[PDB]
RNA sequence: GGUCUUGUAGCUCAGUCGGUAGAGCAACGGUCUGAAGAACCGUGUGUCGGCAGUUCGAUUCUGCCCGAGACCACCA
RNA sequence: UCUGAGAGUUUGAUCCUGGCUCAGGAUUAACGCUGGCGGCAUGCCUAAUACAUGCAAGUCGAUCGAAAGUAGUAAUACUUUAGAGGCGAACGGGUGAGUAACACGUAUCCAAUCUACCUUAUAAUGGGGGAUAACUAGUUGAAAGACUAGCUAAUACCGCAUAAGAACUUUGGUUCGAAUCAAAGUUGAAAGGACCUGCAAGGGUUCGUUAUUUGAUGAGGGUGCGCCAUAUCAGCUAGUUGGUGGGGUAACGGCCUACCAAGGCAAUGACGUGUAGCUAUGCUGAGAAGUAGAAUAGCCACAAUGGGACUGAGACACGGCCCAUACUCCUACGGGAGGCAGCAGUAGGGAAUUUUUCACAAUGAGCGAAAGCUUGAUGGAGCAAUGCCGCGUGAACGAUGAAGGUCUUUAAGAUUGUAAAGUUCUUUUAUUUGGGAAGAAUGACUUUAGCAGGUAAUGGCUAGAGUUUGACUGUACCAUUUUGAAUAAGUGACGACUAACUAUGUGCCAGCAGUCGCGGUAAUACAUAGGUCGCAAGCGUUAUCCGGAUUUAUUGGGCGUAAAGCAAGCGCAGGCGGAUUGAAAAGUCUGGUGUUAAAGGCAGCUGCUUAACAGUUGUAUGCAUUGGAAAC
């Protein structure tokens, strides 16, 4: 037995968010300790988050780790987002895969850009109910400077698109819960029903076919090329038919087993992260940012019309005006693609303002349809936001 | 594996006690037939061999070989 | 391939008919040279008795729509029995499923009697056949259908049968009996059986 | 594969094979070619002999075009 | 069984018996098609006898068919 | 999967912390041969892979990707 | 019974010899293109490269002690086994690197041998003893494990009486070194269990165990025969060759040992070298014969490498042991653990080849009084058009000829072309409903009916019953099942060999090509278009097999000038060779016998609906041998 994964709980993905050189990994291992008293399937992720150099040499993250654990009421899928600008682009594809927000910025280091782009990409990726939680709160002499903190981010999240009003602002330490002081175990106890208090469970659909999105493939010794993901629709049985859709036409496959996080499945239902080994195929041919579907709704393009919602300067984004070559990078839902922005006629610029629907060309055609958001990222700083509503191809 | 491998070497270790027990306990029958030629201790000879071909110890054939060669030795008398 | 797609034309450039000659005497001012758009002034680039000899195995073939390859196999299987190969095999080329229908003067058409028969609606002693290449047998009891009494194609050329006296049957209740083997005078005459068959010697 | 080196022409129109560029070979006899008597893959993995070779685009590799 | 995948045909088998099956037989006695029997079943039976005198007792799948063709009633009679 | 490097004429490469785009082959008009080639007088092409700071000046500073190149992934 | 194709290619041009290429099929196939489907077959030959994870050999509580749980106050009863006992584990699976000689096969000898379980007839089931596993208490160790002190069982082990018959010899008997008898001496057997009957004694049936022994079987050995290339490889061999004594062997045996001799093979090719599993078989041709040794079967070796040996009837033991070698794993750095060329599976290389699939249902096998258990064996499934076959990519009617395109390039026509539309029909398949096979016309279960040597009955022979054994099965198949012409074709060539022609472009630049050879500005050869031809659900390419290649000339060449007659001769071996009489049969031919596995190659028949496919029937050359023929 492959350590059978069971599931009788709603299944959501959490995941911790904020600048990194906080202390994201202990506060992670503190929460993950945490729940770990309130049922099994928990333990200590500290040095689990680590994989790559320098993330653990550090003490940094680089990468969307995920880990899982359940309770006596919901499962948990616990996503870790980065800072380290210039790697935001990890972060969002946690986004990508994540249910609940937990905002984790410290206090004495107030908002920095990092915050901002984070609540601003979590705002235009699509995922609500953004969950704040003070850290470092040990500090002392916190009085006046506690109360800032929780008015700064409650006016930050309605500066974006979010709200400040229903979500209570969580406040506590991390290391001293990671060292296990009960007091801020409590605390966390308290951050973690503040999470059951929102977040609803993903609606369970059957009627559409079946669809998952790649995080990363990795090859396992004996058994071949594993790629990771979350079904968004249908369900999927060992032993079906799948076509791929991403940087190249579609390709058609068979799966060969389904695990979540090295724990097999049974009947993966939709909305579960989990990672599935296919049949006879290449490595090479299924990559970060591609998509598993079922025939009868998908088609791939590179150049598609959609209204974009630009960030204006005061907003973050671009203070100046570009050209037809102007190429940006595109971080569709789980899909990081350069594309050009080859403005149809009548249309040359995109300033602060005049949000027109603009056409794109991606290096890499992508599974399009109509409400897909995605946004626009260049020269460091996110540009614009938008969604499909157009379907020229 | 086959967990039926301790087994056959214990059992192995017992039966290659007894067998080299009996083999060199033969030995030292043929040591006093070679020092000393007779009638008894021949016979007590044939009652080891016969011992021995009780079980799967001696084949058929060895056993009848040895006795006829101490025999051709013995009718020197 | 199974099926030509055309049968006009086959017979046009070879010089041949599907049916006797009635096939192609008249039709608005018909040619009556090979056809192509060159065909017209020039007419042979090879043409010996080797050039024939594909042309009257061409002519045989697609007259009795089968492909290249059963013609082979048959021709292998005819190699299995002794005396006249060829005089045997021109024989039994009539003695296909479709081929006794055929005879028996149920459609003008080989590839009709085809469909009829891979649909299952010919009735071969109280079993449903679907395969045109059954091999017969002297005294065989061969009908269609009751039920196919009602098919427009079937009631026209009921009363304008096919008169082949080497099979005997009756169109009250389309039943029929294969009875004995045929002659060169039921058959066609437009093809040299001896190029035909002194060909394959390959296999 | 092996250390043997061997001569061999680029058929098609122009040469694309670019100086460690991976090849594959093809036998066949020739006469135009004093001191070479092979042929390579033009039109697989590289290049395409370019196209509407209707007539032979299984030899002279080539997709056929889909309208 | 051994013939045409999914279409059982096995003869008989009585064979020594540390000999491994369709190897090299000790005798053919008769043969059996299990996709189609009730006569398409038959046996020699003539030395069948001296083969059973000299060792090779009969498997489980074959003592109705020596039931079947007498063997058996002349089996027990044999041995007395 | 990320860590670095590279992109300049039709091609191959030079392009000081900007001040020219520089050489070789191809290369065009001639000199020459019966002709092809060798040799000679010379043509010239160069939006610098794409965007904003910045150097008055972006091809010599950067950030971002784009095309390509190699570099290692974890540990019972 | 049977069956043989050719063409082009030298040259101003002809003939002869002679060479070259093409025209056929075929693969353990490969690349590319096209892509419907059913069945069948098939799907690492290359790095015997190492391998994640799981599995392929277990089994028997009626063989036994003992323990645990349950019903039970308890007795006892049921369930289970950590172990001892025994059986299998030495079959079964895969791979061909090593292996070039009993490697292989065939026939005999196996007077030079063995063979437990199974077969024929048959002897016993006596009596004692001692340990010792499980267990108890620990000692060293993150771990393999190792070490001790005490307590118990058995069909375990050990003796002892005893023992038809068996074995060794002593004397005699038969006999051509074998076979049996008579007398003498000597030798060695254990184990009962289960059930039934009987109040006990005791008795009965069955199981194995001993004492055998008639057979088959399995294993092993020698010999005749030939079974890769190798004369730009002539000496080799010192247990080597032979004799003597002794020992092992399943045996004979320098197999080995102590002694004594110097032999043995060879120009009819030894020694040595490279290559390789072999055979049946498969492929090729009419044929003799040539090719490879797919899969499938037998023989042979193997288990990363090299050795050694315990066991037992069966080993140097595919998933026993030890040692060393190499890697891997950890290591408080004390030290050990593993060996997928088994089903699969990863990586790597390779142009190249499928699942970490299902059931162990059929079969076989192992174990077992018995129910039963197991078998990655076995039977299936899926992927791959990888190969063969079938079946679709509709059908009748319908033209002074829809339209367009192309040619003609231009007062017009032809071509596409029944091709199109249109008229009409219907459904292998397309899309699905319901019913729904067999393979359980196998064996075992239970009382039974009858029956046998035995009766109180078990164990057994013949017939009767079912819940029992269905993944395949939405299979097959059937019923207008619903809809439904709807679900579907490309490919190479068009100068000749080699089936098919015209046109536009570039203009010896570019490109084709197997060859002849194409193009120096109208290319029946290039790039392109139209049309056509030929193949086809496959099509062309390379790689390589035989035909042609009679191109090593048994069949089927010769040597005056095309290639060869040594420069000439004498002459050994060897080969062939006057006639007659007689012999035999060494060769030869013929009749009987064994063998030449089956499948296949040949045909017939049957079951596949048919073809393919499977089964059945008769089915060769060859050796040994019996009885003859005596022309050669």
């Amino acid at each position: 037995a492959r350590e059978k994964f069971d599931r009788s709980k709603p299944h959501v993905n959490v995941g911790t968010i904020g600048h990194i050189d906080h202390g994201k990994t202990t506060l992670t291992a503190a929460i993950c300790t945490v729940l770990a008293k309130e049922g099994k399937s928990a333990a200590t992720r500290y040095d689990q988050i680590d994989k790559a150099p320098e993330e653990k040499a550090r003490g940094i993250t680089i990468n969307s780790a995920h880990v899982e654990y359940s309770s006596d009421k919901r499962h948990y899928a616990h996503v870790d987002c980065p800072g380290h600008a210039d790697y935001i682009k990890n972060m969002i594809t946690g986004a990508a895969q994540m249910d609940g927000a937990i905002l984790v910025v410290s206090a004495t280091d107030s908002v920095m850009p990092q915050t901002r782009e984070h609540i601003l990409l979590a705002r235009q990726v699509g995922v609500p109910r953004m969950v704040v939680f003070l850290n470092k709160c040990d500090i002392a002499t916190d009085e006046e400077v506690q109360e800032l903190v929780a008015e700064e981010v409650r006016d930050l999240l309605t500066s974006y698109g979010f709200d400040g009003k229903n979500t209570p602002i969580i406040y506590g330490s991390a290391l001293k819960a990671l060292e296990g002081d009960p007091k801020w175990e409590a605390k966390i106890h308290d951050l973690m029903n503040a999470v059951d208090e929102w977040i609803p469970t993903p609606e369970r659909e059957v009627d559409k076919p079946f669809l998952l999105a790649i995080e990363d493939t990795m090859t396992i010794t004996g058994r071949g090329t594993v790629v990771t993901g979350r079904v968004e629709r249908g369900e999927l049985k060992v032993g079906q038919e799948i076509e791929i859709v991403g940087l190249r036409p579609i390709r058609k496959a068979v799966v060969t087993g389904i695990e979540m996080f090295k724990k097999e499945l049974d009947s993966a239902m939709a909305g579960d992260n989990a990672g599935v080994l296919l049949r006879g195929v290449d490595r090479k041919e299924v990559e970060r940012g591609q998509v598993l579907a079922k025939p009868g709704s998908i088609k791939p393009h590179k150049k598609f019309k959609a209204e974009i919602y630009a960030l204006k300067k005061e907003e973050g984004g671009r203070h100046t005006g570009f050209l037809n070559g102007y190429r940006p990078q595109f971080y569709f839902r789980t899909t990081d693609v350069t594309g050009s922005i080859s403005l149809p006629e009548n249309t040359e610029m995109v300033l602060p303002g005049d949000n027109t629907s603009i056409t794109v060309e991606l290096i890499a055609p992508i599974a399009c349809e109509k409400g897909s958001k995605f946004s626009i990222r260049e020269g460091g700083r996110t540009v614009g936001a938008g969604s499909v509503t157009e379907v020229l191809e | 594996n086959i967990k039926s491998n301790e087994k056959r070497l214990r059992q192995n270790i017992k039966r290659n006690l007894n067998n080299k027990g009996q083999k060199t306990k033969l030995k030292t029958n043929v040591k006093n037939f070679h020092k000393e030629i007779n009638l008894d201790n021949l016979g007590n000879v044939y009652s080891q061999a016969d011992r021995l071909a009780r079980k799967g110890i001696i084949s058929t054939n060895r056993a009848r070989r040895l006795k006829s060669r101490n025999v051709a030795v013995l009718n020197k008398t | 391939m199974k099926y030509t797609g055309s049968i006009f034309k086959r017979s046009r450039r070879l010089g041949f008919s599907l049916l006797e000659n009635n096939k192609e005497f008249s039709k608005g001012k018909k040619r009556k040279t090979i056809p192509g758009q060159h065909g017209n002034r020039f007419r042979s680039s090879t043409m010996s008795g080797y050039a024939q000899q594909l042309q009257e195995k061409q002519r045989m073939q697609y007259m009795y729509g089968i492909t290249d390859k059963q013609f082979r196999r048959l021709f292998r299987l005819v190699l299995k029995q002794r005396g006249n190969l060829a005089v045997n095999l021109f024989r039994v080329l009539e003695s296909r499923l479709d081929n006794i229908v055929y005879r028996m003067g149920f459609a003008p058409t080989r590839r009709s009697a085809r469909q009829l028969v891979n649909h299952g609606h010919v009735l071969l002693n109280d079993r449903t056949v679907d395969t045109p290449s059954i091999i017969l047998n002297p005294g065989d009891k061969v009908r269609l259908k009751a039920k196919t009494i009602k098919i427009p194609i079937v009631k026209a050329a009921s009363e304008s049968g096919v008169v082949s006296p080497f099979v005997e049957t009756n169109n009250k209740t389309f039943e029929g009996t294969y009875v004995r083997f045929p002659e060169r005078s039921e058959l066609p005459a437009g093809i040299n059986e001896s190029y035909v068959v002194e060909w394959y010697k390959r296999l | 594969t092996n250390g043997f080196e061997v001569l061999t022409y680029i058929p098609g129109e122009g040469h694309n094979l670019q100086e460690h560029s991976v090849t594959l070979l093809r036998g066949g006899r020739v006469k135009d070619l004093p001191g070479v008597r092979y042929h390579i893959v033009r039109g697989t993995l590289d290049t395409v002999g370019v196209e509407k070779r209707r007539q032979q685009r299984s030899a002279y590799g080539a997709k056929k075009p889909k309208a | 069984r051994m013939g045409r995948v999914h279409y059982p045909t096995y003869r008989i088998v009585a064979v020594d018996s540390r000999v491994k099956r369709d190897g090299k037989y000790i005798a053919l006695i008769g043969h059996l098609n299990p996709a189609l029997k009730e006569n398409k079943c038959k046996i020699d039976e003539a030395v069948a006898l001296e083969w059973l005198n000299k060792g090779a007792k009969p498997t489980d799948t074959v003592r109705s068919l020596f039931s079947q063709t007498g063997l058996w009633k002349k089996f027990v009679e044999s041995k007395k």
